[PDB]
């Protein structure tokens, strides 16, 4: 299937008059050069092949950039560096988010592939052994880590990838996991109604897919005990939509985001550069 | 060799991968099966059987057999006898239930929840009561008149020892989360005197019924989860 | 004319009469059965002794108190002295026997109460030391017809050689688990309005066709009082609880002479 | 010997696989079996009880 | 194959009487929807593919992690570091070991996958080769290592995989290996009929299963010989039990294990939270 | 089980996919899809509106 | 083992990629689908 | 030239063979081979023993 | 190359594996067998 | 092929002796 190829047509004189309409009705502009101009017959063998979803979502994208690191941890706060947790979202990063957002619903399934990257912190103490890496998928539910080598990383039934460093980036498929029939990329409500009289906050609550959204959360750790030489790592986290539906198309993000929500930003909510004149080519 | 190109993913150890392995004891004899009793297929089997509400889990009964019994009188109070939510897998009564405890490796459930109530009392004793579903969104019901506008069965002690009321599946969204979630939450389980338990003299006028849960055969759970019910120390 | 309630059962010289029964449960939906060759292992001719032991032998009764906690028995255990049952149990080094379970409690229209009755296979309880685990002696776990009590408290002994018996902490059903989800075991209850009897029939259970009956109990039997016994003339009244119980299908491979247990 | 079987359905067809080994221990899982008879559990009663019929009569 | 559909259905005014049963039957309350309300046809195309056996336990769990050392050893307690030896149980952790235990007796083909990691002990000691590992599975009965360079290691009948650190974590399989027809995850007696009057300790012996079972011992050492810099390794167990099949459940394990059997803990026997009363939404 | 398809053309035939695992979700990008409704939203009027008439009569 | 040998671009992450990967949640029942209206199929779509 | 063949049976079907090697060497194990005559070595007398006859007449 | 993916067990040395492996003298003619007395087939037949 | 099933049998009062024999024989 091809784009409309161009018929030969040459001048009207008539009561058809298809270069005028009334877009009060609705409906678009319909007219094409034929209507309103002479046209030589022009065979299109040109397609769309790059605008259908799939085409335009087939690719990996960075959604999200999560530290850890590798060291002997004395502190409350260097025991929290040896693993992290971090909610999936695809709002961390603009650039994803910005193409789904030009649709309201969708279902696709989800492959997710990992860059995980590392770095000396100082020379002068000693050399680090190959490092292995968990990654383990919590569900909405499941018991989340407090330390890099508790209970939770035994991952009997959470999905885990141990990925070895240097290894080929770790990849796997998620299918479509939405407990409603689409996936909601806008959520026009709340989680509760407040009710009357009630006693519950009203003063410090959310509104909007925040307040429902849960995909559960992904948490990291070296599985090596500590170096002399402390490692730092980080892990990118790509997301790329395949098997793609979308449904009930928007008007693109036109102003920047500033978190997860709708909302804009007072000093970047001008997005056009003044023209010079009304008539400047 | 075959022209091969390794793809992302590769010699990653996913835990809920689905391959095949070398066999350590090549050509090894397995015992021959014999026919065993009590064969299970699925998790949702043993969600079906009916296992006993802690209902009563106030401070000196929880964790003790007294936590099950739900008192009965024959005063006819307007109080509601129980009052529970419609979160099976959350609630601090559910959870521990077996239903509750499947649930715990989920993370969605759907369909219908049976609550069958045994009485306890003499023969002697009578009594008519309302049990209640009332899903979400309004005033949870305190009173009778609020109950009896929502699902309900009125339930005659009698022969027939035992009454069943469903909480029908009834949600916005397809499954509900096995978590406190506000956005998923199920609705009100409630009971009141109908009439009232009246026995003749010579008789308790104190006793007790059973409250049991069970899946219906319309349930259902999907993405298997750790439980928050089990751990070690490190 | 045929009732749920009404009930008769007959095996070798012995019958049991119920006229308050709630049907009865086949556990699993398996009545016992003989090993067929297809699933045999000792090749012996087995001894089948058939009614001379597959017959209602009625333990000891104990008395249900507003204050009892609840009783358990191990099988073949509390069969293990009942006439030529436990003469082929002790002869043999191999036996297996599915069972019917017949609890009996009569009372009147005016007590209440509510009995759970439970055949647990492989009924593991907890020891009452926790200077050791696994730690349960071969009399303490077969203690025979009078089996055991549940208590509502935990107590673990101060010297791991005091605290070599079951810790039979009714709540977490002496193994760790809560007891209202004993249900997911074959049982009927006995709720004094509705009926005075439970009827279990018992298919032999285990991971092998025939076992050690001395070294091995296949089933656990279970009775708690899920609602306490209330009597509003005399609170302190006691009702007799009476087990009867029939081996059925009783085979037997490797006759020697007699197992004599230790009974110290 | 190749095996062709039906997928579980994603968010909007067939799948292959050879056993490369001689052991059937080291197949993957177990093709989905959806049997069940939860009566066994939830109602192994010797006498049939008819739900629209009196427990006890 | 689906879960149940729901039926179009009106009320009923009848002798019918499908909301009143008698549990003393044993039987569990059996009534639907449809014989209680007035219901609409609900087709139901959801089905119970993730609660089948094979899905509850179709996951790889850690059940121990082990330790083993390379360094040049002078000491009884140092040359014990060279290698190590562990009976083989699901009982280390409690995470597979409840799954299993929801059922009385299994039968399953097991997937074994090990995850090796290593740290410098010290730095200023220099480097270290890269190590090649031995896990050997002796069953009961063959010789078991007293130091990480014996004869038993040459393993010409016992099971060895040889893992280069690095590599992708290694795996076998492993076929039901119970003496008997199914496992057993609890066994209600003894491994000896002790008898009147013998001289044989009766104060000392141990009840149910593991008084036994034998699964055996996985061996472990680091083949290379000892670098300047001292390595230290954790090389994590894992289990997934496949090709199941189950038989006979129990209620799950309510309160902390405290060891191999079904024994608990005075300090932790009170699961339960209490309710403020019994009328608490 | 092997898919043969027709290739995207470059500068100057087909190609061969066998699917390896038992989820649809493993599955390569879906086959282009070259359907297409724009009257949805370029003219989603109750009234059917003839291009050489006028669009209020 | 089938003899074989790696060509270039082994182990390379191309983000336009096109390739199979194993699932994370096998076996997994996706959410049946509904009719939805508004389905849109090809960007150019919105740009008519 | 794929062999298909009959696993050794698990807990709970067929696998597949194809030699890569021109030289039988390389060869996997020899498929199961369960021969036997063990009155070679228990009884390699000239003369037929009758179980149930004497030994010795 | 056909795009592949390694999974757990790869490159390990299991010694009760069951693979084939490059023949290290190629084309060799092994010596003819002959029948010789006291084949054995099964440790089973030496237990009897 | 399997290893030998046992085969139903009762007892004897016979000539046939299959429990003696004569190992001096090399059997
Ligand atoms: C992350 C970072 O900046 N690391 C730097 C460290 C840190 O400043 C340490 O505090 C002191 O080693 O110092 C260096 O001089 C070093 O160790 O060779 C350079 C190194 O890049
Ligand atoms: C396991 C451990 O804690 N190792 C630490 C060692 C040991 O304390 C040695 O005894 C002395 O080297 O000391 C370090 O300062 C070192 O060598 O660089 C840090 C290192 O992490
Ligand atoms: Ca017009
Ligand atoms: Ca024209
Ligand atoms: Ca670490
Ligand atoms: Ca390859
Ligand atoms: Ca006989
Ligand atoms: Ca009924
Ligand atoms: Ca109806
Ligand atoms: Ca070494
Ligand atoms: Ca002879
Ligand atoms: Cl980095
Ligand atoms: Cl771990
Ligand atoms: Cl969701
Ligand atoms: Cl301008
Ligand atoms: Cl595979
Ligand atoms: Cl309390
Ligand atoms: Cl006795
Ligand atoms: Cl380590
Ligand atoms: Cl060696
Ligand atoms: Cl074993
Ligand atoms: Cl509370
Ligand atoms: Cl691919
Ligand atoms: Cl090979
Ligand atoms: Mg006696
Ligand atoms: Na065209
Ligand atoms: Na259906
Ligand atoms: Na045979």
């Amino acid at each position: 299937p091809t784009a409309q190829s161009t018929p030969l047509t040459s001048g009207v004189n008539s009561q058809e008059v298809p270069a005028l309409t009334a877009v009060e009705t609705g409906a678009s502009g319909q007219a094409v050069p034929s209507d309103v101009i002479e046209t030589r017959h022009v065979v299109n063998y040109k397609t769309r092949s790059e605008s259908t979803l799939e085409s335009f979502f087939g690719r990996s994208a960075c959604v999200t950039i999560l530290e850890v690191e590798n060291f002997n941890a004395t502190t409350d706060a260097d025991r929290k560096k040896q693993f992290t947790t971090w909610a999936i979202t695809y709002t961390d990063t603009v650039q994803l988010r910005r193409k789904l957002e030009f649709f309201t619903y969708s279902r696709f399934d989800l492959e997710m592939t990992f860059v995980i990257t590392e770095r000396y912190y100082a020379s002068n103490t000693g050399h680090a052994r190959n490092q292995v890496y968990q990654l383990m998928y919590i569900p909405p539910g499941a018991p989340r880590p407090t330390a890099w080598d508790d209970y939770t990383w035994q991952s009997s039934s959470n999905p885990s990838v141990f990925y070895t460093y240097g290894s080929a980036p770790p990849r796997m498929s998620i299918p479509y996991v939405g407990i409603a029939n689409a996936y909601s990329h806008f959520y026009d409500g709340f989680a509760r109604v407040p009710l009357k009289d009630e006693t519950v906050d009203s003063g410090d609550t959310y509104y909007g897919l925040v307040t429902i959204n849960d995909f559960g959360t992904l948490a990291v750790r070296v599985v090596n005990e500590y170096n002399p030489a402390r490692i730092t790592s980080k892990i990118r986290v790509y997301m790329k939509p395949k098997h793609v539906r979308c449904w009930c198309p928007r008007p693109p993000r036109a102003v920047p985001y500033r978190g997860e929500g709708v909302d804009f930003k007072q000093d970047s909510i001008t997005p056009l550069t003044a023209v010079e004149n009304i008539n400047t080519f | 060799g075959l022209p091969t190109m390794l793809t992302p993913g590769s010699s990653q150890f996913l835990t809920s991968d689905d391959f095949q392995s070398p066999c350590a004891l090549p050509n090894f004899d397995v015992t021959p099966p014999i026919h065993i009793p009590g064969e299970v297929f699925n998790m949702m089997e043993l969600a079906e059987i009916d296992s006993m509400i802690p209902m009563n889990s106030v401070t000196g009964k929880a964790n003790t057999m007294e936590m099950y019994p739900i008192p009965l009188d024959d005063k006819g109070s307007a109080t509601p006898i129980f009052s529970i939510s419609l979160s099976p897998a959350s609630d601090k009564r559910l959870q521990y239930t077996m239903l509750g405890e499947i649930l715990n490796y989920y993370t969605h459930w759907t369909g219908s929840l049976r609550f069958t109530f045994l009485f306890c009392g003499s023969m002697m004793a009578t009594g008519k009561i309302l049990l209640s579903y009332s899903p979400p969104g309004a005033k949870p019901p305190t009173t009778r008149k609020d109950a009896m506008l929502g699902t309900h069965i009125i339930w005659d002690l009698g022969l027939q020892s035992s009454c069943t009321m469903l909480a029908p599946w009834i949600s916005n969204t397809v499954y509900r989360r096995c978590i406190k979630d506000d956005f998923t939450e199920g609705g009100y389980i409630t009971c009141f005197y109908q009439t009232r338990i009246v026995v003749p003299s010579g008789t308790p006028t104190s006793m007790f019924m059973l409250a049991f849960v069970s899946a219906c055969p319309d349930f259902s759970v999907r993405l298997l989860r750790d439980t928050n019910h089990i751990s070690q120390r490190t | 004319g045929y009732s749920d309630r009404v009930r008769q059962i007959t095996l070798g010289n012995s019958t049991i009469t119920t006229q308050e029964a709630a049907n009865a449960v086949v556990a699993y939906g398996e009545w016992p059965s003989y090993l067929d060759d297809k699933e045999a292992n000792p090749i012996d001719a087995p001894t089948e002794p058939d009614v001379s032991s597959n017959r209602f032998y009625t333990l000891d009764s104990v008395q249900w108190k507003s204050t009892s906690r609840g009783w358990w028995w191990k099988l073949p255990d509390a069969l293990k002295d009942m006439g030529m049952f436990g003469q082929n149990m002790y002869y043999h080094y191999l036996g297996r026997s599915g069972y019917t379970v017949h609890v009996q409690c009569n009372a009147s229209k005016f007590h209440q109460g509510a009995l759970g009755v439970f055949a647990i296979p492989e009924y593991v309880m907890a020891c009452n030391t926790e200077a050791k685990t696994s730690y349960v002696s071969y009399v303490n776990a077969n203690p025979g017809e009078k089996g055991g009590v549940f208590d509502n408290a935990y107590n673990p002994s101060a010297e791991a050689s005091e605290g070599r018996k079951f810790a039979a902490l009714d709540y977490l059903l002496g193994c760790g688990v809560l007891a209202g989800n004993a249900f997911v075991y074959p049982h009927q209850i006995i709720n004094l309005r509705t009926n005075n009897s439970a009827t279990l029939v018992l298919p032999y259970v285990n991971s092998l066709a025939i076992d050690c009956m001395a070294k091995h109990n296949n089933w656990g039997l279970v009775i708690l009082p899920l609602c306490k016994l209330d009597y509003a003339p005399n609170s302190s009244t006691e009702i007799p609880i009476t087990v009867t119980i029939a081996p059925m299908f009783t085979e037997f491979n490797g006759l020697r002479n007699i197992t004599v247990p230790a009974t110290q | 010997g190749a095996q062709v079987s039906s997928q579980k359905v994603g968010a909007h067809v067939n799948y292959t696989t050879i056993n490369y080994y001689k052991d059937s221990a080291s197949n993957a899982a177990s093709k989905l079996d959806f049997s069940q008879d939860p009566s066994k559990f939830t109602e192994p009663v010797k006498d049939i009880m008819i739900k629209t019929a009196p427990a006890l009569n």
